């Protein structure tokens, strides 16, 4: 039939165009780029080879992307400004409560709550809404330094956890880190 | 309005179109040719294949000039010049030599086929044809046809000997490249069952579906030469979506 | 302007195929994106181009 | 004629998007290139396989380039001509009075100040106008050297910072260099 034919290769043909902005997607220059996220920086004295857009992994699984570099001139420190994610990052609804009460559980402490005022409940009460928002799942004390992939040209970086009871902010600085080496260090010390 | 249904419906009388030419091709090869055909088979390998010759060993010539050319001086900064003679040969027989012999061959006698035909559609030289009472599709199809699948994997073989033997000019005569690493390269890592042979498999459905296009749309096609160039890219446009379409297929089949 | 577009996105699905797999034995996937553009660039799309 | 006005304009539109795709998403072109950037020279001894407009770092961010490699028979060198950044190599006027009079803490130094003139501002006055002549970040005693990003990969120039109080001037020549090291020398290191 005339009309069905007609609407049938019209929605056929039509796909075609709908399929090309999924296929424009894989362009780079429209589409997919990070949802959710924010943002942290850190200070190192050796960026080796680090380009911007390079990975950031947490233990072997990437979580975000390095965009801004620059270099403190006054006393010679480099500056990254990259940006997590915000769903592999953080706790959701229940998953605060139930480290929360593991972080009161080293806040009220016997190590801790004996020797602060032991009479009261305010920093017991603080803590809740400082760390509701505002939050990562980096630990407080986490260092972040310049690996090297490929083994022979990269430097992705490395945000290492562990330890502490206490998280970082949601837009504060890592002040525990390590600039990269070369192969001059590869050298010196063989030497 | 109109437009979308006049853009519409173009696929329609496309796939019957196609649907035709399926139907026209079991009628031109369940038949025995008599006597008389095997004389005009000689004279199209004359036209199509003995012609076509000349081509491709030049562009035969032309690539592994340049393949062994610029990926060795990248290559060669880490530890490896002996294994140029393998990645000239393996990208070349199981990748390009199907490939881009048929693009040279839709070229030249992928047209040859249609125009010839369309040679004899506008004169009415295919209407006396069967007023006298002959059946084109026996008489100056099936020797076309014949040709067509044969001539091809007789020079795509031809095509990457050359391709290989120019590489070879490069290396040891102007990068000073080690003949015996060279060779020793490929003949450990270039089997014959599965890259030569499988070289050819590739190129006999890419002989078929370029030269079976290429005879039909010379034959149904309407005597106005105008379109008779707009059937000429019907030949080369579905022969190179198909070359390249079936090559995807073909290549998954045979590895990965 | 519909052909060169399919025989556009072939030829770079395949060069960036097969001689990663090779290279990749010693340390360069990196250098992946440079032997695709600079044979494309200075060398195929002047000459493919043209013949199709 | 309305299809031609069409789908040739439509053409012009594919193209310019594909010129602009190899512009600003391939080609270094794509703005690399910093304010008021001057330039400088130095002279060394190994520049073996340094190709014109490679990388300079200070540390690791792309501060300038290196623009040309000429050789001088009249003392068996080769001189190299590179241009730096001009901002991120020159203090502002708040970082220069930041180390302007912390100059004259360096000049005033207790001895330094009673050791060429306490008694008069030919080390006092001068050495506040000598901080602001072109000053740049690169120190008086500074070396450059180098590297090569991993040691399988292309060679740039990185500049080790530290020492000395003093400054340089734009156009000057860098002292202290040493060239490239490779194979045919790191026998030589060794034994």
């Amino acid at each position: 039939s005339r009309t069905s034919e007609l609407a049938v290769g019209i929605f056929v043909i039509i796909f075609g165009i709908a399929l090309f902005f999924l296929a424009m997607k894989v362009s780079g220059l429209v589409g997919t780029n990070l949802s959710d996220g924010y943002t942290m920086k850190a200070q190192f004295d050796n960026v080796n080879g680090l380009k911007p857009r390079a990975k950031v992994t947490m233990s072997g699984v990437t979580i975000g992307r390095v965009d801004s570099i620059t270099l403190d001139p006054v006393t010679r420190l480099a500056t990254v400004t990259f940006d997590l994610d915000g769903k592999l990052t953080s706790f959701n609804a229940e998953q605060l409560k139930e480290v929360q009460k593991n972080a009161l559980d080293e806040l009220r402490y016997s190590s801790d709550y004996t020797q602060a005022t032991p009479a009261q409940q305010k920093t017991m009460e603080q803590q809740l809404i400082s760390n509701m928002n505002s939050i990562t799942s980096i630990d407080e004390d986490a260092y972040i330094m310049v690996a090297t992939n490929g083994l022979l040209g990269e430097k992705y970086l490395k945000i290492v956890p562990g330890g502490g009871l206490n998280y970082l902010k949601r837009g504060d600085t890592i002040s525990n880190t390590q600039g990269t080496m070369d192969l001059e260090d590869l050298i010196s010390k063989f030497i | 309005m109109n437009t979308i249904a006049w853009l519409g419906r173009l696929v329609i009388e496309r796939i019957r179109g196609i649907g035709v030419a399926a139907l026209m091709l079991l009628q031109i090869i369940f038949s025995l040719p008599s006597a008389g055909g095997f004389g005009r088979f000689v004279y199209q390998m004359h036209r199509v294949g003995v012609m076509s010759l000349l081509i491709i060993t030049v562009s035969g010539l032309f690539i592994g000039l340049v393949l062994g050319l610029q990926g060795y001086s990248i290559l060669v900064n880490v530890g490896s010049e002996s294994m140029l003679g393998t990645m000239v040969s393996l990208t070349l027989l199981r990748e390009l030599a199907p490939v881009v012999a048929a693009l040279l061959f839709a070229g030249r006698a992928g047209s040859a086929l249609t125009a010839e035909i369309g040679s004899m559609k506008q004169s009415e030289q295919l209407a006396s044809m069967e007023m006298i009472g002959v059946d084109p599709l026996k008489q100056i199809v099936s020797p076309r046809l014949w040709a067509g699948i044969v001539s091809l994997p007789m020079l795509t073989v031809i095509f990457a000997a050359i391709g290989i033997v120019g590489g070879k000019l490069v290396g040891v005569d102007f990068l000073g490249v080690d003949e015996g690493s060279f060779w020793s390269g490929m003949q450990n890592n270039v089997q014959f069952g599965h890259d030569v042979v499988n070289g050819i498999i590739k190129s006999i459905v890419f002989a078929l579906l370029c030269t079976w296009i290429a005879v039909f749309q010379g034959y149904a096609c309407d005597p106005t030469p105008e379109g008779i160039a707009t059937a000429m890219t019907r030949t080369v446009v579905y022969s190179s979506l198909c070359v390249l379409g079936f090559d995807f297929v073909l290549t998954a089949v045979m590895f990965g």
